[PDB]
């Protein structure tokens, strides 16, 4: 080998790579990607191939440093822990429930009430019951009787649709 | 280099009393006050556990079946209890797993060893002697990481093999006990897990002599089998196994 | 015990939603319990089954 | 309402008719921190080679591997993968590699 020399004579360092597959456990893997955390949004969360979709709250949990997942009874996942920063998040299930129409007849009127079951107001005249979220009826302060139930002690009626 | 070790007493295996020892956390899931019912490899309750003695004249390294799983406790002090070998042939034959505590630092290999018949380490009155095996040709997995170590030191490990994966569970327990099991409950948390994809049938307990011929520092350890069964575990408000009822024991825990 | 009446009726409807929650970890003959991954894991034909 | 009870008129009351369900807005896809990488640097950038009649074989294993740093070097003037794509190595998962 002298430097003078023409391309085809050079020297070259060849490094050939067989990536060989037998049925022990494999150990020999690409960087596994990773995203910023966001908290308390409906997310799609994929911790350590446990996939889901939930909100991504902070938790009062204190895991053992082995654990990784939280079981309820139910055998749902509810509390994870983050492998970037070790803490304990709980994954509440995003928010869902009934769509319920709050009308009188239509001989009388066409306004309706919706009613979003086991809502929060903050989530979809706009009263916050236990039933869920009610849009469209104006709560007063007075008690009537109970024209349509709602439920939770209160009742809707027409005189505008009051809650 | 190989030893045979020809003053040794003639005794036959003690046996003992399990009771509610070998359990360890089957996932790594957290559990807050639950009832939990698990089926898996477990070592039965109040089960009897074989029962080995380093005394002064005992020195019992044995040749003892793997099978399912090794339940593995130890009455140690002054650390005569050093590693384990795991294989089949436990030749160049086949490959098999070491495992081994010496001075410095915690190694895990698996090669094909031609073992000794009687391997060793030994402690000089500082450790200067290793007689384990006496060739290493085709190593493909080597794990070097931290020091996982009257009787004063309670060691229970765990060893099982699934799926090319072995799982070491392992608990460390101040005791001031003499002689025997002390009688009470605690979970072993997993300590490591190993991707080694081997078959293992046989293991090997290492020992260690004491040198001033050669003397045995007083140890004991004792080995149960691990059998497919259910348990009744009961998760604490911190997630800590505290209890656990054997399904099959008897009509009561049923 | 006295209240053993009342006591029945909610643990009956507990144990209910606990057993129709927990039929969902079953399979019932397929490859998983988990649509996921069996949508992420098989072609349409044979997902569909 | 009327779409669900399939009437033009509708009787006073409450009636269930629909169904919210919050819909998810990113994916987070949270993995431990990336160690433990391969030393490829002790391959490629060794001072001194082997003949090729004696060439070396260094057993990469126990360890994760960041291919597009090899792949989007510019010194390397061959770069020729067989059987499988160039890209794909960061995903694929092989028990060990021979270098
Ligand atoms: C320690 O004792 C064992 C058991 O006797 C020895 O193993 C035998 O060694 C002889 C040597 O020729 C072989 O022929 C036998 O086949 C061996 N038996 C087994 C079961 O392997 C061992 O060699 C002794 N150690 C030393 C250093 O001599
Ligand atoms: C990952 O890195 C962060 C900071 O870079 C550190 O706080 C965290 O402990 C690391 N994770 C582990 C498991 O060590
Ligand atoms: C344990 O086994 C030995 C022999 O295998 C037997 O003599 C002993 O009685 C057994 N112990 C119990 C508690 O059954
Ligand atoms: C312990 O074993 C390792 C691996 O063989 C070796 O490098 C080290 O020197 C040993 N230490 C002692 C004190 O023998
Ligand atoms: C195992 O070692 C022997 C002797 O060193 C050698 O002849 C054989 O090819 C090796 N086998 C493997 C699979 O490495
Ligand atoms: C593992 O070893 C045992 C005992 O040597 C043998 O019976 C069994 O067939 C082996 N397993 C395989 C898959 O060869
Ligand atoms: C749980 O932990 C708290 C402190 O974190 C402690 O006060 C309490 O005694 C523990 N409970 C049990 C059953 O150990
Ligand atoms: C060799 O070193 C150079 C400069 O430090 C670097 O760009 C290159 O990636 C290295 N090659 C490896 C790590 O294979």
């Amino acid at each position: 080998f002298q430097p003078t020399y023409g391309v085809g004579y050079q020297p070259y360092r060849v490094v050939v790579l067989s990536f060989e597959l037998l049925h022990a456990p494999a150990t020999v893997c690409g960087p596994k990607k990773s995203t910023n955390l966001v908290k308390n949004k409906c997310v799609n969360f994929n911790f350590n191939g446990l996939t889901g979709t939930g909100v991504l709250t902070e938790s009062n949990k204190k895991f053992l440093p082995f654990q990784q997942f939280g079981r309820d009874i139910a055998d749902t996942t509810d509390a994870v822990r983050d492998p970037q920063t070790l803490e304990i998040l709980d994954i509440t299930p995003c928010s869902f429930g009934g769509v319920s129409v709050i009308t009188p007849g239509t001989n009388t009127s066409n306004q309706v009430a919706v009613l979003y079951q086991d809502v929060n107001c903050t989530e979809v005249n706009v009263f916050q019951t236990r039933a869920g979220c009610l849009i469209g009826a104006e709560h007063v302060n007075n008690s009537y009787e109970c024209d349509i139930p709602i439920g939770a002690g209160i009742c809707a009626s027409y005189q505008s649709i009051i809650a | 280099q190989c030893v045979n070790l020809t003053t040794r007493t003639q005794l036959p295996p003690a046996y003992t009393n399990s009771f509610t020892r070998g359990v360890y956390y089957p996932d790594k899931v957290f559990r807050s006050s639950v009832l939990h019912s698990t089926q898996d490899l477990f070592l039965p309750f109040f089960s009897n556990v074989t029962w080995f003695h380093a005394i002064h004249k005992r020195f019992d390294n044995p040749v003892l079946p793997f099978n399912d799983g090794v339940y593995f406790a130890s009455t140690e002090k002054s650390n005569i209890i050093r590693g384990w070998i795991f294989g089949t042939t436990l030749d160049s034959k086949t490959q098999s797993l070491l495992i081994v505590n010496n001075a410095t630092n915690v190694v895990i290999k698996v090669c094909e060893f031609q073992f000794c018949n009687d391997p060793f380490l030994g402690v000089y009155y500082m450790e200067s002697e290793f007689r384990v095996y006496s060739s290493a040709n085709n190593c493909t997995f080597e794990y070097v990481s931290q020091p996982f170590l009257n009787f004063k030191n309670l060691r229970e490990f765990v060893f099982k093999n699934i799926d090319g994966y072995f799982k070491i569970y392992s608990k460390h327990t101040p005791i001031n006990l003499v002689r025997d099991l002390p009688q009470g409950f605690s979970a072993l948390e997993p300590l490591v897990d190993l991707p080694i994809g081997i078959n293992i049938t046989r293991f090997q307990t290492l020992l260690a002599l004491h040198r001033s011929g050669w003397t045995a520092g007083a140890a004991a350890y004792y080995v149960g089998y691990l059998q497919p069964r259910t348990f009744l575990l009961k998760y604490n408000e911190n997630g800590t196994i505290t209890d656990a009822v054997d399904c099959a024991l008897d009509p009561l825990s049923e | 015990s006295a209240l053993g009446k009342l006591q029945d009726v909610v643990n009956q409807n507990a144990q209910a939603l606990n057993t129709l929650v927990k039929q969902l970890s079953s399979n019932f003959g397929a490859i998983s319990s988990v649509l996921n991954d069996i949508l992420s894991r098989l072609d349409p034909p044979e997902a569909e089954v | 309402t009327k779409c669900t009870l399939k009437s033009f008129t509708v009787e006073k009351g409450i009636y269930q008719t629909s169904n919210f369900r919050v819909q998810p807005t990113e994916s987070i896809v949270r993995f431990p921190n990336i160690t433990n990488l391969c030393p490829f640097g002790e391959v490629f950038n060794a001072t001194r080679f082997a003949s090729v009649y004696a060439w070396n074989r260094k057993r990469i294993s126990n360890c994760v591997a960041d291919y597009s740093v090899l792949y989007n070097s510019a010194s390397f003037s061959t770069f020729k993968c067989y059987g499988v794509s160039p890209t794909k190595l960061n995903d694929l998962c092989f028990t060990n590699v021979y270098a």
